[PDB]
DNA sequence: ATCAATATCCACCTGCAGATTCTACCAAAAGTGTATTTGGAAACTGCTCCATCAAAAGGCATGTTCAGCTGAATTCAGCTGAACATGCCTTTTGATGGAGCAGTTTCCAAATACACTTTTGGTAGAATCTGCAGGTGGATATTGAT
DNA sequence: ATCAATATCCACCTGCAGATTCTACCAAAAGTGTATTTGGAAACTGCTCCATCAAAAGGCATGTTCAGCTGAATTCAGCTGAACATGCCTTTTGATGGAGCAGTTTCCAAATACACTTTTGGTAGAATCTGCAGGTGGATATTGAT
């Protein structure tokens, strides 16, 4: 028990900075970061769906949630990555 | 054959799903929602790691610390807005001294 | 105990805050404000504690308390 | 007999402290204050070291932030010396009062 | 078609209890509905979370009570917790 | 066929509040005492603000509570103000308040 | 229809003056009017933006008061009185 | 000819407007400003009358509160006349634009 | 602006210890293959509401004058807060133990979720009522000039 | 210390735009009889957590000096409030057409439910390493002083 996002953070770290490492304390911050953004996006999508009397959170909700939460440029890229991962998942 | 690899992500799609279901957000959850969400979490993570990576390099360090994440965030307009109500432990503040307070 | 938060320590905080010259009344003004801060946070934390029927305030109780006050903190379990 | 002009060392401390990230409040005195305030809410509590450490980080980041706004308020008043009325003005605009 | 619920029937009753002689304009009632819905959500919300932090799948009157203590200030809290407890123990007294 | 509200000794709809809890995705399951307790607090709070609103109405010599009356009651009660410190009441105006420095010297 | 331009100037000096009054302001410098318009414009952009986002998400062409109300809640400016 | 000294009428207006609750920006112009801004975001948008109503109430409530803070900033500078500088200090401390 | 004498910063190197990174293994997820439910999309369409128009009217927005008095400069000196060398003591910190207690387990009796079947309590309009928004007018200040 | 000049009340009036009730269904509580859990309630550990101890070391509490900053006292150019003359354009009323919310059905592509089958991520030791913390030695930044 006591799962975290460490492994995943670290893997993403090696893609953008193979050379770079990361202290424990710094890893704790990435964890906190991921949990926070996860809850905000999640939270907003929840409300969105409720506002429209829907019982299911789809990528449609997640996207609008990203649009409402992330600032301008960061929102664009997030929406890109998002639709890209969903697009590749449905295919194969 | 896991969903993350299928969506081609480093982040745990299957877990993001189990979390969405158990977080009491909605009665039902789409199949692409966890995928989508997982993709967003990874991107933002890369963004910070990238900038914090540089902040480290620009300081002669190889290993990223809290300071480096704080410098990466505060020195970036968008990341800073997104986390303007968040406090990174052990990150300190950006050096900045009001002009009026300078000598002569 | 609050007087335990010393002038030089408050000097240091102000400095990291960019403050050059400090008035002599700032010190007691700072303690009063620091005390109102901890009282609001700790009170919320200890409520999460008693709810969890514990005798030990955990870092998570403090993190959840800080989030309610709009003082979200990364690094201690969230 | 060397001596620095008032202000010179002050700026030097700003440059130093805005560069570091160590807690500026002495730990023991702090824990003592935390446990005391707490004693008023529930009796004989125990604190994870991590919890005391979270509280300190939070308050120090809060006070530092508050000093920034205070400094701005003092400057806005054509001053260079922060005062209680500056802390009071910031906390009012902030909605904490 | 398209029946939409409200708290008006209840706000109005409580009004007559406190000020028998007083009425309330619909706009003021509008304000009241927003208040009830807003507070209901904040409580339900904090409760939802309190339950989560404790690996608990159920929101009991105990969650609602601690949620009210986190949400409401001093006196309002003391009084609301009293009313709340009083109602529960009365409801359970069959 | 008693009503849960009456069993609780309340005006606010206990059943409705129990329905709104289940449909709000707050937790998997909902206790029987939760909706009761919550309808009790809701009723208490609308009672506290209608009391103060009613008095404001009386002072302005009106018999029907309007929004300005609600504002007066909220902004003048230290706790209701803190409770609704980030809420804006349409058509409620502000509290008569002029900084002293501004008054005829 | 008709092109919409410079409508920010519809926020006249006297209306801004009245708002300062309710806010308790006694003396207003000449530069205040252009600043207020600037600040109001940013205020509206953010609320309308979020509002219209809620509209689009529900595949509607009509911005409803609920949309505005949700947008205001997001932005931390909860409004009572239109909750509907 | 009779003449009130500068500031007397100003104070007369504060008492007046703090006593009332009516909207202070003209309706049509404001509806026109919203539609202009809304338009530069997404075209062919329609508005519920109450939506524009909710927008104005919020806007004026926001401006009125900003001016209070602004006023406090001027006073604190030992002035009585509010300046862009005050509005900017206000918004900066409000975390609306550090 | 230099002259000179402090003290400050600031590289380059360097050596160790606390962390990190790297390994070797197990339950609890996560992925599958089936078998059903069903949410809410598609296809009408009933029908509120929104966008426009027309028009008359007077509440206000505009612009211009004028000069009261406020904000911006200046001067100045008392005295508050910075820089310091001193002397002393509370905070560090580092085992050492004992122990108060989060964390698990193992039941299960009490409390919930269900799936239906009746029973009303509420919500949507008609049907009735009525505060109070404007309108007026003296009674009362409230101001600002002599 | 008076007054005109105006602005501010407060009470009295009266039909109507906006509440209060009065009626009727019917969506949604409430009453019943089962099928799951839920999450305490005792019993027991391994921990993290206080408590001392016990030195030592910075780090703080103190008293001097005095640099220079905050505030008070004066001036005064001209910005911004008060008043007014004009006449525009927002308000108010009502009407229309029809865009596009919303209510209903009809029902598949997609989601939830198992029952298993595999796989991965969280753990608790093992094998290096990034930097911290010092050490010079060398330009710098300061501040007194021709």
């Amino acid at each position: 028990r006591k799962e975290s996002y460490s492994i995943y953070v670290y893997k993403v770290l090696k893609q953008v900075h193979p050379d770079t490492g990361i202290s424990s304390k710094a890893m704790g911050i990435m964890n906190s970061f991921v949990n926070d953004i996860f809850e905000r996006i999640a939270g907003e999508a929840s409300r969105l769906a409720h506002y429209n009397k829907r019982s299911t959170i789809t990528s449609r909700e997640i996207q609008t949630a990203v649009r409402l939460l992330l600032p301008g440029e960061l929102a664009k890229h997030a929406v890109s990555e998002g639709t890209k991962a969903v697009t590749k998942y449905t295919s194969a | 054959k896991t969903r993350s690899s299928r969506a081609g992500l480093q982040f745990p799609v299957g877990r993001v799903h189990r979390l969405l279901r158990k977080g009491n957000y909605s009665e039902r959850v789409g199949a692409g929602a966890p995928v989508y969400l997982a993709a967003v979490l990874e991107y933002l993570t890369a963004e910070i790691l990238e900038l914090a990576g540089n902040a480290a390099r620009d300081n002669k360090k190889t290993r990223i610390i809290p300071r480096h994440l704080q410098l990466a965030i505060r020195n970036d307009e968008e990341l800073n807005k997104l986390l303007g109500r968040v406090t990174i432990a052990q990150g300190g503040v950006l050096p900045n001294i009001q002009a009026v307070l300078l000598p002569k | 105990n609050i007087q335990g938060i010393t002038k030089p320590a408050i000097r240091r905080l102000a400095r990291r805050g960019g403050v050059k010259r400090i008035s002599g009344l700032i010190y007691e003004e700072t303690r009063g404000v620091l005390k109102v801060f901890l009282e609001n946070v700790i009170r919320d934390a200890v409520t999460y504690t008693e709810h969890a029927k514990r005798k030990t305030v955990t870092a998570m109780d403090v993190v959840y308390a800080l989030k309610r006050q709009g003082r979200t903190l990364y690094g201690f379990g969230g | 007999p060397h001596r620095y002009r008032p202000g010179t060392v002050a700026l030097r401390e700003i440059r130093r402290y805005q560069k570091s990230t160590e807690l500026l409040i002495r730990k023991l005195p702090f824990q003592r204050l935390v446990r005391e305030i707490a004693q008023d809410f529930k009796t004989d509590l125990r604190f994870q070291s991590a919890a005391i450490g979270a509280l300190q980080e939070a308050s120090e980041a809060y006070l530092v932030g508050l000093f920034e706004d205070t400094n701005l308020c003092a400057i806005h008043a054509k001053r260079v010396t922060i005062m209680p009325k500056d802390i009071q003005l910031a906390r009012r605009i902030r909605g904490e009062r």
